[PDB]
């Protein structure tokens, strides 16, 4: 498998907002799908977020299909900026041993190790080699050789036998004998990213490429260590390799390291708690060096009797304190600090992790300063290959890079004798540079963190340097990254909020969060809640909001202090609803809440400074949330919509609340939906009795609720009364049959207010259709809309419908789909020919029609005078049907305005016919892309 | 004797019969009226047999709400959207008693 | 002291205020309940300014009726056709008070 | 212009771009569907200087040559562009025979008129399109494609050298290349090609098969009936991705239905379907025995050497007469390729395999191996195409089919086929998890045979089995075959999602499940059962419990793991009360304790007929009161000896009650464990 | 004559059963002729619901705790015996059901 | 005077004449009705209490004043009536 493609596909998709992602899924579905994808259930695709969707595509579809599917879709959606990005890329002991022991077991064979820096891959390889030496491994390993790109990048051309025997001269006499047993040799290549005859002299790159290609000693064993950045080349070089991933320390090992370093249980546990309180700093604690830095700093502060709480609040404070605590007092080494910053910047830009004495000389780094640089633990000298140096850890290098950019620039520095490999602020903050070099993202956060004033003051006082004051403006000059004029995706919002929190200056947040108009949030831990609370309180024009809480934020229902901190932060966070008086739409979905949090949220929602106008709840746990929400939303003057869905059982308390919500006299509701509610016929009877008093409700949906047809008959017998007030009504998927249709016909004939209806997903049957049609025939019928999508109707039902329509009815809208009318299609065509028809719209999406029947539709369309829209999809009339329909309709200019069907625009004759029809009927719009596999829903009807 | 625990609900099993969240029965004794906007109701604890649960239609109109509920800050929200304040809650002779008031609409 | 006179009929003028044929203002002060069939209410006569007649729709549902009637033999008829009884009607220190009762069917 | 006019006449043969007899040319949509993935057909493609190579790969019969023809035709039209447009097409079928010559002479063999201008056309390399078709049908010595690579197109070299030059892009590097192949030969191109792009061809999908059925039959009722018949047999359904197989099935079923015979038996097994097809392609009483012998021998020859296309000389070597060729062609057995004269081939791969098997069965009186070689695992791994001949050979073992064939063609079947099949019986024993796939293969073979004697003899010695259902056909196979086992002692069952979800389909599924569940009741020696990671339904679970509760089952050790829906645990716990033989019982899963389940557990441990000697639980959540009642009831049990409550939420009061129970003298347990509870007697752990 | 038989029956209170739709069933009388002749008649009646008495509180009894229906129209109780349905008819809205005990082999 | 259970649903009196329970009626939680008949039936071995298993009726009955019966479980019963039909005696009791 190739981890590269999955990573590239994931990062692109996460830049899409909610609106664009929905279109992307629909457009992909219309794309020619490979046979494997179709087996997937469409429900899962809808619920999958950005990250999962990439996982689904990579695990089932061919590589080439993914590349062309992504590029084509983005180009059509007109996201030009993303298209360019896509095309460019698509073109101490007892612990390390504990980790390595389990790591080693996951492993001619080609093995590749990859992981983040500082996780200890070199220790793993050296442990394997030592085990070979100590006979710990199998005896089959008789010889092993060590090759390091850290050193081999400089040595000149020579023979492979000499190359490998350079460090062991005594073995050259035995090199031929050793290589006569290629099956007993192990080769290790360490640090690739830092970069046939064994007795033939050749260049080192050629030798390395040949060995990696197995052109020399093919039957040996290879083991490669590299960072994910350089993993691309091994794909073009290696043949059928296997990839292994390393992880490093865990929480338990971090605790153990802290216990070892501190010694005292109290100090160690206090420090560990203070560190873990910060999720972002905790994650970077996997690398041992970061834990070393944290322990040293906190211990030094504790021994001096200082408060450590501010230190761990954000990364930049911690690193800044450590750096301030590693140089002598009174020196004011301005020059040394500038030199170190420049060196780190150069190193980061060039993607190099090691430097030789020559490199330090090239930059004018006096070797005397190396004493301070080393004894302070900023640089670490390698003790294996002399003449090498490296930085303590990657994050420290990034921090020094940021310090370079915020440092004041001197006049004429462009006149230096070297062309430095340093960019500028705008280039640093550009997205293409981020994708090309993923190691600048962290420099971004650190730079934001250094925009504070107090930190600059302290740094200048301790060292005596001078700080550039234009950073506050340079950061905002890249404000176009934020002023996209569209709601930002979840990941972008997380990044922006994190940076703003790092800044710790509200004046920087105000100018940035002022123009937000819509927001989506996905909380996963406490730190995210704290960031959102700190930043979003300044919004004033916010108008929509979608919330979601992941498991683990709130502790399971029964630790008390751990939940108390979360409760406090939640209470602080829930002040958006009460303060902002422009918010006008909310939504909550798939949240693992707890009773106390729900109660706090409702307390804040019940105040009189909130002006909500729509609400939605979906799949929330526990199950008291629905009852509490129904209680809280009683009497809301502004509320005019409300939705509830999930799996519930009608406890008597819920029935009380859900009847009182309609009994009230302040009620202003105008639309109410219910889902997954199971109850006995008595409760339903009393509910429908309560409905009789309401004088504001207009819609009513009951999707996924069980009526058992007894609630349905009770409902109909309630509606036959002369003073009901409902107008719309929908009984989608309520376990209906033909038994109740007679009462429905009675309602239709007697009613005087009903003017819409819907019965999707119900096999009522042709007998039910017959009963309804008997109902429609009465002169005084007022129903104007009717929906019978996917109701298992046959040609007898079609005949009944045509017989009903043949009279002067009032129906104008009719929607049929899934259920098929092909054989009886001529019957409905005859009905359309009748002058008494008054239909304006008609939908026949996926009705299994054959091209032979196009004649009837053509004649009817040429004859009718009132039809104004027809919808055909998923039919087999694509070629012959197109030809015949276009030929027939070329004769007359009918009233039809919108016609939808699926076509291929690659045919010349079809194009000519379409052009002729359009020229003779310029007022007719024809949709040629009906391939969409999403049916017209019932939301409008 | 002051009590530091409060009920988190009060359903209406029967008219003049309320059951808290632990299925204990509370019975209202008297209703006080001082003026148009001041109403104070007195609840008492007592154990009595329970009949069939009268349904909302049978309960009919009433001055008291159908269900209370505790909210932070120590205030109850009735089912008519009005807030009720806690006056006092004491024990005398082993008998529980509570008094509640109707706050002016905000 | 006990007073023989009594309002013939009572009508509700506002929220928790009634008027008799004489148009005296009678108000409810306390309600005492022992069970569903045993319900008691207290009335007192006070002088207050009457506002616009709050029509029954605005008064809203209440435990008390909209109209109270009086008949001989201690028989009172309410708007909802229920029956009530008078226990005492006295005047002490210038204040006139009346007590009602509810009689099981 | 003049060149195009001459080419337009040749465009007529390539314009037969739809299946012979297709109704309304259904292949148009299928061909045009995949045209979106070819680089040099996209004007949007960046105009770089790198030349590309496109490699088409897909199983046999999916029709890739048609897509290549469509690409050539589209290229010929050539919407006005400044560059010129020329197209040429080389087939590997005739390359393996041609002698040494230059590339210009090689490409001018079929274009004598343009020969004098061919050098000029070659000079304009940019305006050239090359199609190399049939890389799996190339016969060359080993490594001959990497010898003396030549760069000049007018220098005379051996044909393999010319290929090694062109594919490796050492000569005419600026032209466009299109290589077609089957998956067998996907290894050479990894070496020869530089920067390749792979395109996959898949042929008809389900909806396309439905459309083909509707267009062929004409009447909706018959078409849907036949489609359901086909979809019944999943294995025969998969071969429906090739148009030729669908054509065969439709012709056979339509002909049968027209005369009024029962069509259900025909689609019950592949071999029956093909035999019915074959029996109706010659006039009755024709005495074609010699023809059938020759055809069988020819099919065997072809499949053994891995050759799929025969020339006239190859047919001559076997003495096939022009009459025999005419009878085969008219009967729709051989298809004469239209483009390159002198090439024939069988209607599909599967028909060739079946005819080869007929050679093995037929009685005796070339490079063809013996039965032991045919069934050898090494030969199978070397040449995977010989697998299907095994199933066809098994199917032909039936006596009824042999009698039908004998009466039809008057041939003679060798009676030793049964014994020869049985001799290889030893190869099948695996008695391990590897037996899963091997068990599937053996069950498929036996179900093909349709004779109970063979199954009886074959499956006698099994002791341990594993089953992994994924569709209805597997259930049918297992029910038909396994019933004869008598020494079975262990059984592990797993059902995959999708078997259970339309009323007719649900009825069929329930009937087949009821038939399958009869194993437990009829077989007595079975003593160990296990179910894990299954997706069941209420009715199936109830049927399983009803069969387990019977008085013949003698189970002793039962395990349940990760079953859905959650009611399954309740039902299984209910059904296991009083089964004396039961001694061990385990339950694992995620579910909340309902009052009913609490009652069931209490009763299960309370009954006086219980004889359990061990019990383990996991993943259960309940309040302290329910645990208290559970432990109170447990005091009344005097048979249970071992217990384990690992990985359960529990409660502090429940843990305290358990601790008190352990030290209580009355309790008869000997070992206990309350692992992971939010933290007689010989062993104890908390 | 009722065609839809109940799918489950649980013992909620001494001599009170709740069905899948939570309608209280009551066993009227137990008729026994000898050890092998036992039958019980069940009737449907809406009765006030108390608290669910635990198995320890119900105490020993002849009848089983709960029932369950298996295909082929037979009833299996938690005590491992099979009950055969005799008749189930509806008269003026009241439903009668009689069950017989099959002596297990 | 006293009734001793010899077999399931079989009782032997002070004179060792078998009494066979016939029916058990339940009206309310506190209303349990059982009828007793005296008929000589072939007796088997004494079913020890464990063999009898759970049962609603008690194991022993003893006469109590006020037309009542005391059971082995300390519960009390009331005698409703007692007649003789065709030489066969009948006894009906109701729970208290």
């Amino acid at each position: 498998t190739s981890p590269q493609l999955e990573w590239t596909l994931q990062t692109l998709l996460e830049q899409l907002n909610e609106d664009e992602l929905k279109s992307f899924k629909s457009l992909l579905w219309a794309f020619p799908l490979e046979d494997v994808l179709q087996k997937t259930p469409w429900s899962e695709v809808e619920e999958a977020d950005g990250k999962k969707l990439a996982e689904i595509l990579v695990n089932t579809s061919s590589e080439n299909w993914i590349r062309n599917a992504t590029v084509n879709i983005l180009e059509e959606m007109n996201l030009t900026e993303l298209c360019k990005m896509a095309k460019a890329e698509m073109m101490i002991d007892n612990f390390h041993d504990d980790v390595t022991l389990r790591n080693q077991r996951f492993i001619p064979y080609t093995v590749v190790l990859h992981g983040p820096a500082g996780v200890g891959k070199t220790t793993l390889a050296k442990k394997c080699m030592l085990d070979w030496t100590d006979c710990n491994l199998s005896p089959t390993l008789r010889y092993a050789f060590y090759l390091s790109c850290k050193e081999l990048s400089r040595m000149g051309p020579c023979s492979f036998a000499e190359l490998i025997s350079k460090d062991w001269p005594e073995l050259q006499d035995d090199i031929p004998s050793i290589l006569a047993q290629a099956q007993r040799i192990l080769f290790v290549v360490d640090g690739l990213d830092e970069l046939g005859d064994w007795e033939k002299k050749k260049p080192v790159p050629v030798l390395l490429g040949s060995l990696l290609k197995r052109k020399m000693l093919p039957r040996a064993a290879l083991l490669v260590t590299t960072r994910p950045r350089a993993l691309r080349d091994l794909q073009l070089l290696a043949q059928q390799p296997i990839y292994v991933r390393v992880e490093g320390f865990l929480e338990e090992d971090r605790r153990a390291y802290f216990l070892r370093h501190f010694g005292d249980e109290d100090q160690a546990m206090r420090a560990f708690e203070l560190m873990r309180s910060n999720a972002a700093l905790f994650q970077l604690g996997s690398a041992p060096a970061v834990c070393w830095i944290v322990c040293t700093t906190l211990k030094l502060q504790m021994e001096k009797g200082e408060d450590p709480v501010p230190t761990c609040l954000t990364r930049t404070g911690l690193f800044l304190r450590f750096l301030c605590s590693r140089f002598p007092q009174g020196a004011q080494l301005r020059g040394a600090l500038r030199t170190l910053s420049l060196l780190a910047a150069q190193g980061l830009w060039a993607q190099m992790s090691v430097f030789h004495r020559e490199d330090l000389e090239r930059l004018g780094v006096q070797e005397s300063d190396l004493r301070l640089f080393l004894d302070g633990d900023i640089l670490r000298q390698d003790r294996v290959s002399k003449g090498c140096y490296s930085f303590i850890h990657l994050s420290f290098q990034q921090f020094l890079t940021a310090l370079f950019y915020a440092l004041e620039k001197e006049e004429g520095e462009d006149r230096d004798g070297h062309a430095w490999d340093i960019g500028d602020v705008q280039k640093l903050l550009s997205g293409e540079e981020r994708l090309k070099n993923p190691d600048l993202i962290q420099v971004g956060h650190f730079l934001f963190g250094l925009a504070n004033e107090k930190r600059a003051k302290e740094l200048e006082a301790t060292f005596g340097c001078r700080m550039s004051p234009d950073i506050k403006q340079e950061l905002l000059q890249c404000k176009a990254h934020l002023h996209a004029n569209k709601p930002l995706s979840v990941t972008d919002l997380k990044e922006v909020l994190g940076c703003l929190y790092e800044s710790q200056e509200e004046e920087l947040a105000k100018v940035v969060v002022a123009p937000f108009k819509e927001i989506s949030i996905h909380l996963t831990n406490t730190s995210e809640v704290m960031h959102c609370s700190f930043s979003l309180k300044h919004c004033q024009d916010l108008q929509k909001l979608s919330l979601q809480v992941a498991k683990g934020v709130f502790l399971e229902n029964y630790w008390a202090r751990q939940d108390l901190r979360s409760l406090r932060l939640w209470t602080d966070f829930c002040s958006l609803f009460s303060s902002n008086s422009n918010l006008k739409f909310l939504e909550v979905k798939q949240s693992f809440l707890s009773d106390s949090s729900v109660r706090i949220l409702c307390d804040h929602v019940t105040r009189s400074t909130c002006h909500l106008q729509k609400v939605e709840i979906k799949n929330v746990t526990p199950d008291t949330a629905y009852r509490d929400f129904c209680l809280a939303f009683i009497g809301k003057k502004t509320l005019t919509h409300l939705t509830l869905a999930g799996h519930i059982e009608w406890e008597r308390t819920m029935m009380l609340m859900l009847c009182d919500l309609l009994r009230n006299h302040k009620c202003n509701l105008q639309y109410l939906r219910l889902g997954g509610h199971c109850a006995t016929p008595e409760q339903w009877a009393e509910f429908f009795y309560v409905l009789k008093a309401n004088q504001s409700l207009k819609h009513l949906r009951l999707s996924a609720n069980v009526l058992l047809d007894e609630g349905a008959m009770l409902l109909y017998k309630t509606m036959t009364r002369p003073k009901h007030f409902l107008q719309m009504l929908s009984l989608e998927n309520c376990r209906l049959t033909e038994a109740s249709c007679k009462d429905l016909a009675a309602v239709l004939v007697v009613s005087k207010k009903l003017t819409h209806l819907c019965l999707a997903k119900n096999p009522i049957g042709d007998t039910g259709v017959k009963f309804l049609c008997e109902g429609l025939s009465y002169p005084d019928c007022k129903l104007q809309t009717l929906v019978l999508q996917q109701c298992s109707i046959t040609k007898l039902g079609c005949r009944y419908l045509s017989e009903a329509l043949q009279e002067a009815c009032s129906l104008t809208n009719l929607d049929l789909s899934i259920n098929q009318i092909a054989r009886g299609l001529w019957i409905l065509c005859q009905a359309l020919e009748n002058p008494n028809c008054n239909l304006k719209h008609l939908r026949l999406w996926s009705c299994s029609l054959m091209p032979f029947y196009c004649q009837h539709l053509g004649s009817a369309l040429l004859s009718n005078q009132k039809l104004e829209t027809l919808d055909l999809g998923q039919n087999h009339l694509w070629k012959s049907g197109i030809i015949k329909l276009f030929g027939v309709l070329r004769q007359r200019t009918g009233s039809l305005k919108i016609l939808r069907l699926k076509t291929y625009e690659t045919n010349l004759e079809i194009k000519k016919l379409l052009e002729e029809v359009k020229e003779k009927n310029p007022k007719l719009t024809i949709d040629c892309n009906a391939s969409g596999a999403t049916a017209p829903p019932c939301c409008d009807f | 004797e002051a009590v530091t625990d409060h009920p988190d609900r009060l359903w209406a099993w029967e008219k003049f019969v309320y059951l808290d969240e632990k299925q204990h029965a509370w019975l209202p004794l008297t209703i006080e009226i001082k003026d148009r906007l001041q109403l104070r109701v007195l609840l008492r604890r007592e154990d009595v047999v329970l009949g069939r649960p009268m349904t909302p239609t049978q309960i009919g109109p009433s001055l008291l709400p159908i269900m209370w509920q505790l909210y932070p800050d120590g205030r109850y929200r009735s089912s008519d959207s009005s807030f009720w304040r806690l006056v006092y809650h004491i024990k005398i002779d082993g008998v529980e008693d509570m008094l509640l008031e109707l706050l002016p609409d905000d």
